[PDB]
RNA sequence: CGACUCUUAGCGGUGGAUCACUCGGCUCGUGCGUCGAUGAAGAACGCAGCUAGCUGCGAGAAUUAAUGUGAAUUGCAGGACACAUUGAUCAUCGACACUUCGAACGCACUUGCGGCCCCGGGUUCCUCCCGGGGCUACGCCUGUCUGAGCGUCGCU
RNA sequence: GAGCUCUCGCUGGCCCUUGAAAAUCCGGGGGAGAGGGUGUAAAUCUCGCGCCGGGCCGUACCCAUAUCCGCAGCAGGUCUCC
RNA sequence: GCGGGCCCGGGUGGAGCCGCCGCAGGUGCAGAUCUUGGUGGUAGUAGCAAAUAUUCAAACGAGAACUUUGAAGGCCGAAGUGGAGAAGGGUUCCAUGUGAACAGCAGUUGAACAUGGGUCAGUCGGUCCUGAGAGAUGGGCGAGCGCCGUUCCGAAGGGACGGGCGAUGGCCUCCGUUGCCCUCGGCCGAUCGAAAGGGAGUCGGGUUCAGAUCCCCGAAUCCGGAGUGGCGGAGAUGGGCGCCGCGAGGCGUCCAGUGCGGUAACGCGACCGAUCCCGGAGAAGCCGGCGGGAGCCCCGGGGAGAGUUCUCUUUUCUUUGUGAA
RNA sequence: CUAAGGCUAAAUACCGGCACGAGACCGAUAGUCAACAAGUACCGUAAGGGAAAGUUGAAAAGAACUUUGAAGAGAGAGUUCA
RNA sequence: CGCGACCUCAGAUCAGACGUGGCGACCCGCUGAAUUUAAGCAUAUUAGUCAGCGGAGGAGAAGAAACUAACCAGGAUUCCCUCAGUAACGGCGAGUGAACAGGGAAGAGCCCAGCGCCGAAUCCCCGCCCCGCGGCGGGGCGCGGGACAUGUGGCGUACGGAAGACCCGCUCCCCGGCGCCGCUCGUGGGGGGCCCAAGUCCUUCUGAUCGAGGCCCAGCCCGUGGACGGUGUGAGGCCGGUAG
């Protein structure tokens, strides 16, 4: 759920979560958009945690 | 439909899933008797009578 | 960097705990690493830690289940999955004490007639 | 001598007949003769570094533990292992684990709505809210508790 | 501007045809009861602001002389709005 | 050798085979509109003719009647060959690349093939309600799987307020929870049944190769919670009496005070209240006539951009606005 | 003989399940439909219907490289006893 | 006006258990036809068969005479041969059709109600102690509960039984644990794992021998091992196995 998503995300990335949206892709697989909080940075998260 | 139920995106899903072609690798093993999918489905025949 | 059950046997729960932690933490990490390139070594990581991981349960597991029906060795009652499971027949199967248990007529009766040896032609 | 057409022969085409092979069938016979509410048969969905099908497996998801054996798996890299070490793969398998439907069990089948207890986030039980854990189907036997009767009686 | 379409509102005609149920919300009749006692309280079908939350599923595209059904890119069939 | 057939020569072939004496059989094909598979004449033949129509130049490209770009000529002519949906389809959607096979010619093209990408909600719908109907329990039948029936041969509501007791928890002040006792209580059959019926509440601008009333920006709104009430405001600060003080005003006491205005329809930001009862909304057919509002069209002009100007035309063509609350 | 009460192994059956053995049986249009990714592909709304399909070589040693062609395709060369 | 027993009847997320479905070759209990034959067809036959329903196990069912016989009698049930295509049934047509005795395979008998005698002498559940507890038992300690006189248990059931009288000789069977020696017939019971003989000998063919010739006797060695399979053909001795 988006609750567990949100709580998820806060725990694993020490990060404050504003708002997520969910859907199903046409494949199975659950993808989440996971809004940041303006006090935070998503470039700086993706770059810590190896995405760019 | 675009107003599918859970149960039918997730088979169709699936189908999609399965409906890709078979690896060339494959066909190096020794034992291998597979040369193509044969189990390849289009969308203007054979139309999953679901 | 091998995991093996001989060493978790010993170890505390918290201990193993971490350790399961750490493992997970580490193929979150293996995961974001496949998804973005990587390299073979690094996929090749993912068993490695997946079976550490499943090592680490296992182990948890055993010892708490040995734990629990130490708890539970003597008492009348115990949990369902406790319980010995053979067979739906073989446990609605008599309890072995009945079986051998005899009427005090049949007893009667072997002891004062019981089955005895014999041969002829002497 | 032309072209076309007819027969035969050599070679070259289409086709896969025949023969030889066979980890497959058919028939007879021997021993054993074992499913399930501690959740059966079956079905769905997922699981491999590269993985479609088959086969195997169940979020511990191409297998965990233990035992036996003892140097591999292999289509390619990667490699764990020192193979003077419980030690790679295999076989056995007695420990652990075993998603969702399904006799299928809170109510219906949309994966929608609920109630009873405990813990954590929020609190400093404060009820909203969120997450996690255990319960809540029918019939029936023994026993317990709480009950009804202008049923049969006894005292006041 | 009897101009077209949508909408709102009056006024009539027809029935031996009289043209849906429930969820849900609201108003009214009563006064069982509460309040503090002379500066305060019980109440606000909450008057104006202020704080927190709203979970799950679908969402691309075709919708038809080529994405549907007729063995097919079949002169056939297939419910609507502007 | 009459014959059924057989013995040698040559070539290919690469792994088993035959004679004789007996035994046994799923043992001999030209037909059965026989079964399966393959191949001919027909035959390079029928055909590639329903709905007016294409032409020029350039580009990519080995290759162009069919691709793309520009120009010209046409058609569909707002009940469209336009723009969006429902059922159905299920990746056919988007980008890149190939031209093996398919698109009854071709193709540099495709809905083909191969790689990747793409569907973001409290407000849009399911989810809630019931309709026609379906279908459990009680009951009855049936050898039996089951069937009949939905109020009928039922001890069918496990809910609630007020009071009392008992217990724990939390500054056992104050409250919550649970258990018991008293009390109160009609419903009408569990449940399912509509993405076009009923059903509170979101719009404007921008934004992607492909999603946007869903993303961003800016403005709102509905429901639920709100304990310790976070605030203000309404119940609200009236009169009499006895004193003090020039007065404003201050003190003590008796009380009133669950609002106010208008003849009226009714109005004012609020303006105690239970079990119970009544009513309304939800909640209604078809057709005719008339009137109001809006969108579009029409006319007289101002601007802005523009086709014609060999003659005329203060010219003809396009645009000229503001959301919910 | 003593009904209207009750229990009991063995000699018996076994086209399903588990694990074995054998054959005067068939040898890929045969033998089970299925020797192979077979109750699979595919067909029908459904009950259901239901295939075709084995063989390079001892060893891939599976044709490096040169040349024409855009390529499919050829000409040389090479491997192998072939 | 309430309380206390009993009888019938409800509620449970009350404590502890049990049934539901699947397979179904073989088995048991029901229901149950028409093709077909009769050269037509209606009784018959197909046929207690297929289809349908329910219920188990490793087997099921049956089973110890309310029997067979009429003999100088036999003696539970089940299966085989024969009885026997017979007695009998049947538009006496088509057709259907057993049983007894005899020979075998196997062989095992028993228990209640009632009738009566014993102070309910009987059984289930909960607490504690000891043993073992992975097919939850045994003993003891509980004025701890319940069931039972609307009848539990002991003796005892058709082959007779019970109690006394007194004739005869005398006193080991079963259950639950603690360990132990013999490895218990395919000639070591079952399951699993690791092993145990002998040419790669000399020439010669071949791409490659497992081919051919030869080697103190068909030839060199083993043989209680000369099955089979693999290995670049056709291998007792190359390898796994084979015999023991
Ligand atoms: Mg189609
Ligand atoms: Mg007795
Ligand atoms: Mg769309
Ligand atoms: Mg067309
Ligand atoms: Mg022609
Ligand atoms: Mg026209
Ligand atoms: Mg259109
Ligand atoms: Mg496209
Ligand atoms: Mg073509
Ligand atoms: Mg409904
Ligand atoms: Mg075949
Ligand atoms: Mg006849
Ligand atoms: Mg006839
Ligand atoms: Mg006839
Ligand atoms: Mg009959
Ligand atoms: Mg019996
Ligand atoms: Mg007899
Ligand atoms: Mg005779
Ligand atoms: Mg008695
Ligand atoms: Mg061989
Ligand atoms: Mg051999
Ligand atoms: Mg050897």
């Amino acid at each position: 759920n988006k609750h567990q998503i949100k709580q998820a995300v806060k725990k694993l990335y020490d990060i404050d979560v504003a708002k997520v949206n969910t859907l199903i892709r046409p494949d199975g697989e659950k993808k989440a958009y996971v809004r940041l909080a303006p006090d935070y940075d998503a470039l700086d998260v993706a770059n810590k945690i190896g995405i760019i | 439909s675009s107003h599918k139920t859970f149960r039918i995106k997730r088979f169709l899903a699936k189908k999609q899933k399965q409906n890709r072609p078979i690896p060339q690798w494959i066909r190096m093993k020794t034992g291998n008797k597979i040369r193509y999918n044969s189990k390849r489905r289009h969308w203007r025949r054979t139309k999953l009578g679901l | 960097a091998k995991i093996k059950a001989r060493d978790l046997r010993g170890k505390k729960k918290e201990e193993l705990l971490k350790q399961l932690d750490d493992l997970k933490v580490e193929l979150s990490q293996l995961r974001v690493a496949k998804v973005t390139g990587g390299a073979a070594s690094k996929l090749s990581k993912i068993r490695v830690v997946r079976k550490s991981i499943a090592r680490v349960l296992t182990v948890i597991n055993q010892t708490q289940k040995e734990n629990l029906r130490k708890f539970y060795k003597g008492k009348k009652y115990k949990p369902l999955d406790l319980r010995p499971k053979k067979t739906r027949a073989m446990r609605r199967r008599l309890n072995k004490h009945e079986e051998s248990l005899k009427t005090k007529k049949q007893q009667r009766k072997e002891r004062l007639y019981p089955l005895r040896k014999y041969a002829v032609k002497a």
